């Protein structure tokens, strides 16, 4: 399966006016001035798929991912991200052409997940992602600065990485 | 353990060499083990003409390209439905960026690729371009065509005032 | 000590604000002290529209631009006969690279500047371009004109095979 | 004063066949493929002006700056760099339109300096450079990776830097 689009609402630099981000089934390039919100789109994906740590998403607290009041706009009541997955070849264990996963986080740090509408648990979502070969252990997400890290690594840490791959 | 660890290592290593050879024409790179697993994993790369040296002795740019070869090799071992790359071409030159971009365009026929780059050579190889911009602290998105994206870039390069 | 330390700090800080304001149109940046010298030196930057945040909270690219403003400010305090810059535009976008390049082109009338960059926007602003290349492990140098350098770059961007 | 050109002989990736690198009095851009020898030119300048540490020049030992035998070429017997300075406005304390500083290092790590031909001591060279406002404390040389460092710095280390500037 592949990502059709990505809806953001009050997530990091994306205001209260819901934003829709469409992707090509093939190769998509995200460009923009420095500090415009390119990496935040990456953050939205990490987040909606079971965003473990606020640190990898450069946030002190998980609650800092909520849109911060700006010039002509109040702060969000919460942060929401809904990624639409294309389920034609049936990579997931569901009987549905379209799979939608939605996550919402509140000022208190509470997070609610949704699967095609129904409420769900991170664990169920993680399991549906895993069945589609979408996992943190797949290393399919390379963050700003990760290459510079794969470099610093010592032959040791490097040998240990293939340990986990095994 | 060391029975399967070698099954994977041989699989990944096999990938690292073929990818690298593509990114570095006329060159090569092997993932030789220090203890054929008490020590570590070393990387030896050898481009066209130059001598063999451990990754840590290469130039910044060569290190970044070699590291990518490694990463790409780990992804080939366990294929994902999509990939998100944020600035993986920050140290590569126009020629090297193009090689990485052609490789990504190629694999693009089987898995989905979402690359965030500031380089023009990288975006120009994409099926779609998403331009991000900000106004009064608010991020906005707009689907930019290949021509419109280039016009903006050519304008930055013109001598204004 | 704190009598002169403030004489310099006020001099450098004054520079940081004016340079930054040039690199970030409509923006600003101050070097406020944590203890007006028991603590440290903090950096607060505020671009056009966005709120004020310490350098450590900015985006990678904004951090690199702000850091450069700082560096440039220290060089203005004690002007050198020449400067050598190696990859100072590795994280800046085409628009930002151009701003740094125009600033360097400007100061270029008083001090000498030797910048090593992989970006085309940076080299295109130079009075002279030195192309380095290697063959069989040996580095070679050749004086490349503005047109010849661009031809090579346009060729990398064409769709070959 | 300003740099007219830079002659390298057996220095790092530059072979035994002496190489001449001319510079504009204004703005010069050095370009080239990754790993071609761009930064080594920077290294040649650090070196010829009193190259303190082999580390900042990415060399285990000071002797590793000597050209390493290649395909169709033997290793250098030594590494030499001669930078030609334009002395018109008289930035230096010498009465000469052209100031030339030459440094040579041998496999044993011995280094010989030359000033406009005459032999000289690092200290005399350092002093002539200092009089021309050319010093390590001028921060006029920003190496590959330095910006990434000015970033990592903590507000402390940053306050300490202006200490040295004072
Ligand atoms: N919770 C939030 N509310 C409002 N703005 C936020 C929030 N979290 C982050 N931001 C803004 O996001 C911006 C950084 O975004 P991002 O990392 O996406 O930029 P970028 O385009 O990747 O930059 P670069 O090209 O320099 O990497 C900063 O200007 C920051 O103020
Ligand atoms: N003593 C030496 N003898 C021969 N070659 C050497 C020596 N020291 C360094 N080199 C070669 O110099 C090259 C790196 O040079 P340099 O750092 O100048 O490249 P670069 O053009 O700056 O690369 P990048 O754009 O990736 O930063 C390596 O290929 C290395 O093998
Ligand atoms: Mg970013
Ligand atoms: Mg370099």
């Amino acid at each position: 399966p592949y990502i059709e689009k990505l809806e953001l609402k009050g997530f990091k630099s994306y205001g209260n006016k819901k934003v829709v981000i469409p992707f090509s089934k093939g190769f998509t390039a995200i460009v923009g001035a420095n500090g415009s919100g390119k990496s935040n789109i990456g953050d939205a994906i990490l987040f909606v798929l079971g965003g473990l740590s606020a640190k990898a998403m450069r946030a002190s607290r998980i609650s800092d991912l909520i849109f911060a009041g700006s010039k002509n706009e109040p702060p969000a009541k919460y942060a929401e991200v809904a990624i639409y997955f294309n389920n034609e070849d049936r990579g997931f264990p569901i009987d549905e052409d379209e799979v939608v996963i939605r996550r919402r986080v509140y000022p208190d740090g509470r997070s609610s997940y949704w699967l095609n509408g129904r409420r769900a648990t991170r664990s169920e979502i993680l399991d549906i992602l895993t069945a589609a070969m979408i996992s943190p252990d797949g290393y399919n997400i390379v963050l700003q600065g990760d290459i510079t890290k794969f470099i610093k690594m010592s032959p040791l840490e490097r040998r240990l990485l293939i340990d986990d791959i095994s | 353990k060391k029975n399967v660890f070698m099954r994977t290592f041989e699989a990944i290593s096999r990938n690292f060499s073929e990818i690298f050879a593509k990114l570095s024409p006329g060159g090569s790179a092997r993932l030789i083990l220090e203890n054929p697993f008490s020590g570590g994993l070393e990387i030896e790369a050898k481009p066209a003409g130059k001598d063999v040296k451990r990754i840590e002795a290469m130039s910044g740019g060569e290190k970044a390209l070699t590291a990518l070869a490694f990463v790409f090799a780990i992804q080939k071992f366990k294929p994902a439905p999509f990939y998100l790359f944020d600035q993986i071409d920050a140290h590569l030159d126009d020629a090297n960026v193009k090689r990485v971009a052609d490789l990504i365009k190629e694999s693009s026929k089987e898995s989905q690729f979402i690359v965030i780059t500031l380089r023009d050579v990288m975006m120009a190889n994409a099926d779609k371009i998403i331009g991000v911009s900000m106004r009064d602290g608010v991020s906005k998105v707009v689907s930019l065509s290949l021509e419109k994206a280039m016009k903006i870039l050519e304008e930055i390069r013109k001598k204004q005032g």
